[PDB]
């Protein structure tokens, strides 16, 4: 026995049945290697002095001063109706 | 922003940097048992190496813990590097 | 407590650092076995017990038995090739 | 309940019935009494399940009242 | 039975043919259902969890062992299924699954070892039923002789298996020169915190587990399921880890090690990463029981385990099966036949599935959906009562370690679902063969359980808490 | 806590590394594929004795400093030490970013095994099922597994803190008009 | 009577019909309605003045498996809804029929499966707001994935395989730490049950923990800065339905699940927590918006924009105010009316007609196509913040809640009425601007249908923006039921 699939399995191509439509994009090209840069740049990313740069500020140093203005500004601020002489701060 | 950062290193600390610590990490751990032209040699060594290791790292951790983690760093490095 | 170790430890050895036979596996598996029941049978005879000597003869017993079916396993592998190599087990 | 018991554990074969009649590129309603056969079969397993969990409470309230 | 099936069956077997042997399973197999069916009342003897000791002190008996027995006896009447039932009555399909003769009391006798190990309360029941099993195992993955890549597998798992039975005969005797005895129930508080026992304890406990291809002593085990027989490897892979785990688990012999932790860690490591690149499928259900195993071996280190082991236990066994039955039914549509024994050997060749068969994928995907754990299927569940017990007793760094593994293997359970669900030309229109009428029930009702066993969930804490507790 | 001795731990670290690294060296020895000899096991070897050694000194070294420098005993000592051992590590790669990568990641993955309690065991009488759970039961002080329908004002205000809401006492009542 | 008689009597009608008209999308639009005003009549049978769970039902129970349970001994999954339950339920089954019809056109291939993924994913999102304990909760949580990984990876678009993997595996990352909560929650107090969980006061230390676990969850589904980079690709690359389920109700759950796990229990360690949460917040909002300035692909572009509002909607349930509660919930409803429309726009209005969302190819529909143009402006100055609209009541209300909490943050957080407009109108100027595109030929304007989508949501944001206080009713007790103030 020559090891081969069942010959009772009749096969034929897969046809999904859509009707075609015309032709409603004349694609350029150039913009569609522009768009394939731009989608899966991804895959294309080294570190380096300008990207290192950009990550040590907006992933370390951005965060870093709005949690230290958010952990400072806590419960500092109760101006509800306050008036002239009052003071807005509940600390110094 | 949208480039070194959102298409950049959160996708390093992400599904790049993963897929690709995952591709070398296994192909260290299948790339381990070297030797297809004897199999059982090679895994009797692995035997006698786990046996001999096992016992030098009990012994390491009674004579006090701390010392054992970077062996043990270290033996996950030779694996999965 | 000391043939039987050193006899266990040295067939061990020679099982995982045999680079020449298959003969020499099935021989290092034996004299472990042997070692292990010489450990056993000492403990025996020291403590004045007879589990130690029942689990000996059953030993006896299981490894005639593994001999008998690692060597028939042998001969199907030797069916097909015909030469049974230094290395490819 | 028991008849809710019942009733589910014969759909839960009423589909191993029907994923086994399309496992098998059949229509659904290929040989309609193994619908019933796999009906009654796992309904049987039901009042098996239902059965030993009646028995176990009634381990757990008997311990109860001796208490 | 057992017993009687094997005595019954050598002579039935002697005096009959090999055009006799389909039938003989087929007859052991409404055997096994007969029995699982009017013999299961003996529940009923472990209320309250009265726990009984059998031929003098030699075996025990309680509602964990009735419940492996049970499940065992419920996979060899799947794995006989599998073997006394075509699936499609071709010259194909008659060359490639046939019974050889003795196949079937080698099964019997395995399982017969797998029982007694987990019944054992002495070391030398242990020993001896080891010996059965390892032995059996060591045949049946050498009866299909015409192999060469089986004929090697024999021989491997022959010497590395012998060398695992060195290590617990060792520790055995080792248990006996320190202690004077073969039993564990000799042990009590007293006993290990006076005596410094951990050793021999762990010795034995790695001698077991390496036998089950617990890391780093995988790859020869991976290597003896890719190269068996498809329908050997469906046996040999999950009756063993069974049997063994399920003493290791009965007997509480590793409650805090530091040893058992660093290798299950390993082991979970191990099996998520390895499986990613390969492209073979019997090497990635390998390395998804190790990952698995990996699981169970976590439950080792609790000393209140059971619920969570028999659970994870049984949903394991049903999904092994289920996905080994979905390749096997695979094999009519893959457009290349490999071997007589591994007809399909590649995940691509499962490609475009979905087109010739939609409802087999979406057996596929419930499985693979429950092997990574989704909800509501039984994994969740599985996985949750693993997590439960491990964070009752304290492991934290390996629950992290579960979570990352769970997530890294759904890389490989997805890619069979992936390439099943992919578009290919050439599909299916016609055939006039159809699959068999049984194993089709058999894996719908696995899947079925797989899906809507959840429902019963209440029903069976309510059952353990009168049988376990 | 106990001050820890640096020098003599990480020499206790460095002959640590070095067995470990021999047995290694000699493990790649025997499994390898070329011809080799007696001679290869440190010719050969992919800096196995390095790494090791460096690994352990680092890890020792940094742990214990930290823990006399921060004078306590918590993980971020372990974030520390397996910082500078992704340092030792990824110096091997001759690049800026693996190393940067190699450090941070694992100085973070120690650090959470630090954090878990430093050890892949467990405590066994800090676990929750050999501690005191459940509901506390007459004013007693609600340990860390134990749960309680109402807990004290003054422990609310000391362990969060005045402010933003929380105040020593209601609204209505300090605004109650004293009639 | 019997039930199994009423329920197989559905179900040989849906035989019958599946068997003479090859299709069930009909049959799923009926039953869509059908739920849709079940629901409306729970909501007239529905009493405003009690904040306890009504319509409870029990399921799986051990007497009663497949029923009802009646028992004194409650072991399964329970269920019953609350006014925010409902509110979020009315939106479900508002625009399921929505999701159904707007691709009632465009698939010609295994139509079948795509409604049935499609009305399942819906029902299970329903469900979940039906959900009263941990369990059941996380059942329904995580049930969509596998209905979400098939459906993108068979009906998506080009980079299909990559979004299937994604929705998957990130969720189930957040995912798995909620279940480490919520293992911890269950061993430590045996209980599941969001009915009396605010009864159990855990301590701080272990607060602490449980609270890190169900935010990191909340971080990747809702989603937040750094977590963020999975919803542009699964919401570009999905099937139009998909996106709209997703932006609309799948990432309100995260809100709904802040409000129902995370609040009631665990608020010291909420109210130690929060700066935290504002600052991720407000780094969402801003580098989100950013990023969206720099995108050329239009679904895109709105699968960004969904997440600045959502960090907008965490300032607002994360400020301990009953104002920014209110905003937070309003936020969600209308984001849940108006991004579907943008989404319809862009993914099956558009790309239905051209197949392409690269903003270069894309000028001047005003002139061939105005309607669009006109539905195009209404819906961009509604996803803004324009008045009259529940977006801006929601926004509002949000920063009103989250400058009482934090000031400066809060304050700072109101560049988002800017940076929106930033990235809404720089697309929304090329699209209805300029000379029609020579890359591109003239196509039919908006059919009656994609109108009709369009012009319920229009409606439906509008009523919320000029009335937002008819949603009260629903929410009187939500208000003042997560506030912890001494
Ligand atoms: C008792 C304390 C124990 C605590 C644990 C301590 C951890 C010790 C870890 C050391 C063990 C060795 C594992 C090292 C990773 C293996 C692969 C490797 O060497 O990393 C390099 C890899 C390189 O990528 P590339 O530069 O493109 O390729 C050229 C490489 N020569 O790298 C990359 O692909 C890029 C990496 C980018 C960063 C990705 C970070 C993802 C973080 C989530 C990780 C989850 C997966 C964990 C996998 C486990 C693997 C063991
Ligand atoms: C009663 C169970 C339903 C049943 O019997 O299936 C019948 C099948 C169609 O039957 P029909 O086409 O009318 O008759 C064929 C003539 N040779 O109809 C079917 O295909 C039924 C398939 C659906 C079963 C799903 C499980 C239902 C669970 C209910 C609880
Ligand atoms: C099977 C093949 C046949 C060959 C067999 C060879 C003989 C068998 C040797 C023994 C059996 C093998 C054991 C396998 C290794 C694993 C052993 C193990 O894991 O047990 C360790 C156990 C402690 O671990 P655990 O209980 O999990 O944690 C709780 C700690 N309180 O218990 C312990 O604490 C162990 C006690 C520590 C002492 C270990 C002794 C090692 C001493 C070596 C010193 C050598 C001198 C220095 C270096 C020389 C090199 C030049
Ligand atoms: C001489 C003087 C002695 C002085 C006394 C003190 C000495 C201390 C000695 C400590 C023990 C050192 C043992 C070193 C490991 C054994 C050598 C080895 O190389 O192991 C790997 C081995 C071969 O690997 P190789 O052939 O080189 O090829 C690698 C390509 N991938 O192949 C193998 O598979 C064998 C593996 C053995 C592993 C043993 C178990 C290690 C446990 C892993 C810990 C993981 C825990 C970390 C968890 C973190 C989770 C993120
Ligand atoms: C604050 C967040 C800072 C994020 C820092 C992330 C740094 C990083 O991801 O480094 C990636 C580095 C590859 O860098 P790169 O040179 O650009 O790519 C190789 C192709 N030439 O590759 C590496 O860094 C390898 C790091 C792998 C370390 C694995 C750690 C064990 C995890 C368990
Ligand atoms: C939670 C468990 C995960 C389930 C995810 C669903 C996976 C379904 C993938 C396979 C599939 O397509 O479902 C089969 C579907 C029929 O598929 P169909 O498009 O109609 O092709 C012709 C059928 N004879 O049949 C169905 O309609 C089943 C819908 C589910
Ligand atoms: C499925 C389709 C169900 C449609 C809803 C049917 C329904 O709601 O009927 C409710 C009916 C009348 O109840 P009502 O009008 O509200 O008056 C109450 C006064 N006694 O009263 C009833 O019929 C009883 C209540 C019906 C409860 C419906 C439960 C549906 C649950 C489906 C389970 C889905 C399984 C998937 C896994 C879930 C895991 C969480
Ligand atoms: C004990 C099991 C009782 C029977 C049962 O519960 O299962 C019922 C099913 C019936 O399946 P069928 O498709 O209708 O057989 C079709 C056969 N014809 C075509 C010849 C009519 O039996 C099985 O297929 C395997 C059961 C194992
Ligand atoms: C038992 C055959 C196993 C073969 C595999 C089939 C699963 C059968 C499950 C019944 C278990 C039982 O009902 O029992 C509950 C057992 C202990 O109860 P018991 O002492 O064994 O008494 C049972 C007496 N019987 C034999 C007469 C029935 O608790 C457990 O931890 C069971 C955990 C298994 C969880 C898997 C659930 C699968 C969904 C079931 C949908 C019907
Ligand atoms: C460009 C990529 C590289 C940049 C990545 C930056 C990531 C941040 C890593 C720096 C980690 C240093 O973090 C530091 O914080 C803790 C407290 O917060 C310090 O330790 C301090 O902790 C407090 C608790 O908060 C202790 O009770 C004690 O007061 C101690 O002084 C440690 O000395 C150090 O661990
Ligand atoms: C991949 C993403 C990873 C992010 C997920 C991070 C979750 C990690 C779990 C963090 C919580 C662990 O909780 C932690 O809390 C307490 C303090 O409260 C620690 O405190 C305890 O440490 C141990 C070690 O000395 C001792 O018991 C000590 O007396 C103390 O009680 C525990 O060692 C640890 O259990
Ligand atoms: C991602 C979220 C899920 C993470 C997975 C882990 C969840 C469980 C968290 C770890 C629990 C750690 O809890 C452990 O530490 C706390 C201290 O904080 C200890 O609690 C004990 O601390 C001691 C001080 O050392 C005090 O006396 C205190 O009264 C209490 O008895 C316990 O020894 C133990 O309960
Ligand atoms: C999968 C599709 C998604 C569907 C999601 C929508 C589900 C909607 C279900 C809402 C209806 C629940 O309504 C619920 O009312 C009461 C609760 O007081 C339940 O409980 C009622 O049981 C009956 C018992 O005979 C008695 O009337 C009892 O006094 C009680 O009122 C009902 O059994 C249930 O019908």
């Amino acid at each position: 026995v020559e090891l081969k699939p069942s010959s009772a399995i009749q096969r034929g191509p897969l046809n999904k049945g859509g009707w075609d439509a015309p032709h409603a994009l004349h694609n350029d090209g150039a913009i569609d290697r522009y768009a394939h840069w731009r989608t899966f740049y991804q895959e294309r990313f080294k570190y380096t002095r300008a990207t290192g740069k950009s990550t040590l500020i907006f992933l370390v140093a951005f965060p870093a001063l709005i949690g230290y203005v958010a952990y400072q500004s806590e419960g500092l601020f109760e101006f509800a109706g306050k008036r002239r002489g009052e003071s807005v701060t509940t600390r110094g | 922003i949208a480039h070194h950062v959102d298409k950049g290193s959160l996708y390093r600390l992400g599904p790049v940097g993963i897929n690709r610590l995952l591709n070398k990490a296994s192909y260290n751990v299948i790339n381990l048992s070297s030797n297809t032209r004897s199999s059982l040699s090679m895994n009797s060594m692995l035997i006698l190496i786990t046996i001999v290791s096992l016992l030098l790292l009990v012994l390491v951790m009674n004579v006090n813990f701390i010392i054992v983690i970077p062996v043990l760093i270290s033996i996950l490095y030779i694996l999965f590097s | 407590m000391f043939i039987g170790t050193i006899i266990l430890v040295l067939s061990f050895l020679g099982f995982v650092f045999n680079r020449r036979n298959i003969i020499l596996a099935f021989i290092c598996l034996e004299t472990m076995l042997l070692g292990i029941n010489l450990i056993l049978l000492r403990n025996s005879v020291l403590f004045d017990d007879i589990s130690g000597s029942l689990f000996a003869i059953v030993i006896i017993i299981l490894a005639g038995v593994e001999s008998a079916i690692g060597l028939s396993l042998l001969v199907s592998y030797y069916r097909l090739r015909g030469v049974i190599n230094s290395y490819g087990i | 309940a028991l008849f809710t018991s019942l009733v589910g554990a014969s759909g839960l074969g009423f589909a191993t019935k029907f994923l086994s009649n399309k496992i098998r590129l059949k229509p659904a309603g290929y040989y309609p009494l193994g619908y019933v056969f796999s009906g009654v079969a796992w309904a049987g397993l039901g009042l098996v399940l239902h059965n030993v969990h009646q028995h176990s409470l009634e381990v757990l309230e008997k311990k109860k009242t001796a208490l | 039975m057992l017993i009687l099936a094997i005595i019954s069956l050598i002579t039935f077997v002697s005096m009959s043919k090999l055009s006799d042997n389909r039938a003989i399973i087929r007859l052991i197999n409404i055997y096994l259902i007969l029995v699982l069916v009017l013999d299961s009342f003996l529940y009923l003897l472990f209320l309250n969890n009265q726990t009984y000791t059998v031929m003098g002190e030699l075996l025990i008996f309680n509602s964990f062992t009735f419940y492996i027995d049970m499940l065992i006896y419920f996979i060899m009447i799947v794995i006989s299924s599998l073997y006394g039932y075509n699936l499609y009555n071709n010259n194909l399909y008659k060359t490639l699954f046939e019974p050889k003769k003795e196949l079937i009391i080698l099964f019997l006798i395995n399982i017969l070892g797998a029982l007694l190990i987990v019944h054992s309360n002495d070391f030398i029941t242990l020993f001896v039923a080891i010996e059965l099993q390892s032995y059996s195992i060591y045949l049946i993955t050498a009866i299909y002789n015409s192999s060469y890549k089986a004929s090697k597998a024999s021989m491997l798992y022959f010497f590395m298996g012998g060398i695992l039975s060195i290590l617990i005969a060792y520790s055995i005797n080792t248990y006996y020169s320190v202690l004077n005895s073969y039993t564990l129930h000799s042990l009590d508080s007293l006993i290990i915190n006076t005596l410094d026992l951990n050793l021999i304890l762990i010795a034995l406990s790695l001698g077991l587990l390496f036998k089950i291809g617990i890391a780093p002593l995988h790859k020869w085990l991976i290597s003896i399921y890719e190269n068996t027989p498809i329908l050997i490897t469906i046996y040999i892979s999950l009756i063993p880890k069974i049997s063994i785990l399920s003493y290791l688990v009965l007997s509480n012999i590793s409650i805090n090690s530091l040893v058992i932790s660093i290798l299950a860690i390993l082991t979970l490591l191990v099996g998520s990463v390895g499986g990613l690149l390969q492209i073979k499928i019997k090497r990635l259900l390998a390395f998804s029981g190790l990952t698995n195993a990996g699981y169970m071996m976590l439950l080792l280190l609790l000393n209140n385990n059971e619920f969570s082991y028999l659970y994870y236990i049984t949903q394991y066994s049903i999904s092994h099966l289920a996905i080994f039955m979905i390749i096997i039914f695979s094999i009519y549509y893959i457009n290349y036949i490999n071997n007589q024994y591994n007809p399909i050997i590649y995940v691509n060749q499962l490609k475009g599935l979905i087109h010739d068969n939609a409802y087999l994928v979406l057996s596929m995907a419930i499985v693979v959906f429950s092997f990574i754990g989704i909800p509501p299927l039984l994994g969740f569940f599985g996985k949750l009562n693993i997590l439960m017990s491990i964070l009752n007793n304290g492991y934290y760094f390996i629950s992290i370690v579960l979570i990352v593994a769970s997530l890294i293997s759904a890389l490989y359970y997805l890619y069979l679902l992936n390439v099943s669900i992919q578009d290919k030309n050439n599909i299916l229109i016609n055939s006039n063969e159809t699959v068999s009428s049984v194993l089709s029930y058999i894996l719908s009702s696995l899947i079925i359980l797989i899906t809507f066993g959840f429902i019963y969930n209440s029903l069976i804490i309510d059952i353990f808490n009168v049988y376990f507790n | 806590f106990h001050p820890y001795n640096t020098l003599g731990l990480a020499t206790q670290s460095a002959m640590v590394g070095l067995g470990a690294g021999v047995v290694a060296a000699a493990a790649r020895n025997s499994l390898a594929t070329g011809p080799r000899n007696i001679l290869t096991t440190f010719s050969k070897s992919g800096g196995v004795v390095t790494i090791f050694t460096g690994a352990s000194i680092a890890y020792v070294f940094t742990y214990c400093s930290a823990a006399n420098l921060r004078e306590r005993k918590d993980g971020w000592n372990h974030m520390w030490a397996g910082a500078a051992t992704g340092a030792v590590l990824g110096a091997r790669t001759k690049l800026v970013p693996a190393f940067i990568g190699w450090t941070v990641l694992c100085g973070a993955a120690c650090g959470l095994f630090g954090w878990t309690g430093a050890r892949f065991n467990a405590d066994r009488k800090a676990s929750l099922e050999q501690s005191p759970k459940g509901f506390v039961q007459e004013d007693a002080h609600q340990t860390f597994w134990e749960v309680v329908h109402r807990r004290p004002l003054s422990l609310t205000v000391e362990q969060l803190g005045e402010g933003r809401g929380i105040n020593a006492v209601p609204i209505a009542t300090a605004t109650e008009a004293p009639n | 009577m019997f039930l199994t008689s009423i329920l197989l009597s559905s179900l040989y009608l849906f035989n019958r019909i599946l068997a003479w008209q090859g299709n069930v999308k009909h049959f799923y639009l009926f039953a869509s309605n059908l739920l849709l005003l079940f629901i409306v009549v729970l909501y007239i049978n529905f009493n405003t003045f009690s904040n306890s769970f009504q319509f409870n039902f029990e399921l799986f129970n051990s007497l009663n498996p497949f029923g009802l349970s009646n028992s004194d001994i409650s072991n399964g999954l329970l269920f019953g809804i609350d006014g925010l339950s409902l509110t979020f339920i009315l939106l479900t089954v508002l625009l399921i029929p929505l999701t159904l019809l707007g691709n009632w056109y465009n698939i010609n291939f295994n139509s079948n499966l795509y409604y049935t993924l499609v009305l399942a994913i819906g029902l299970v999102i329903l469900l979940n707001f039906w959900a009263l304990d941990y369990i059941s909760f996380y059942i329904l949580f995580e049930a969509t994935l596998p209905l979400l990984f098939i459906l993108i990876h068979i009906y998506g678009s080009s980079d299909s395989e990559r979004a299937s993997f994604y929705v998957l595996m990130f969720t189930l990352s957040g995912s798995l730490f909620m279940l480490l909560s919520i293992v911890v929650i269950s061993i430590v107090l045996n209980t599941t049950n969001f009915i009396n969980h605010n009864l159990f006061v855990l301590s701080l230390d272990l607060q602490t923990i449980i609270w890190l676990g169900l935010f990191i969850a909340i971080m990747v589904k809702t989603p937040l800065f750094p977590i963020h980079v999975w919803l542009p690709v699964v919401h570009s690359e999905s099937p139009l339905a998909g996106s709209m389920i997703l932006a609309g109700l799948i990432l309100k759950l995260a809100l709904y699940a802040i409000l129902r796990l995370l609040l009631p229990l665990l608020c010291e360690a909420q109210i130690l927590y929060t700066p935290m949460i504002y600052i991720i917040s407000l780094l969402t909002i801003i580098l989100t918006s950013l990023a969206t300035l720099r995108q050329i692909d239009l679904k895109v572009i709105i699968a960004y924009s969904s997440i600045s509002h959502m960090g907008i909607a965490i300032l607002g349930v994360c400020s301990n105010t009953s104002l920014g509660i209110y905003g937070s919930i309003v936020l969600g409803v209308a984001h849940g009316f108006v991004s579907p429309a943008l989404f319809l726009i862009v993914g099956g209005i558009l790309y239905d007609r051209y197949h392409i969302r690269i903003v270069n190819y894309y000028k001047g529909l005003t002139t061939y196509m105005p309607q669009l143009a006109t539905y195009i402006i209404i819906l961009s100055f509604a996803n803004i913040g324009t008045p009259l609209t529940g977006n801006f009541t929601g926004e509002f209300l949000s920063l009103q809640g989250g400058f009482i909490r934090n000031p400066i943050i809060g304050g700072i957080s109101c560049i988002s009425v800017l940076l929106a407009a930033i990235y809404q109108l720089k697309l929304t100027n090329k699209l209805t601007g300029g000379i029609s595109s020579i890359y591109m030929h003239r196509t039919n304007d908006v059919t009656i249908r994609e109108k009709f989508i369009m012009n319920i949501l229009i409606i439906s944001t509008l009523i919320i923006g000029i009335c937002p206080q008819i949603m009260y009713n629903l929410l009187y007790w939500t208000v003042n039921n997560y506030i912890y103030i001494i």
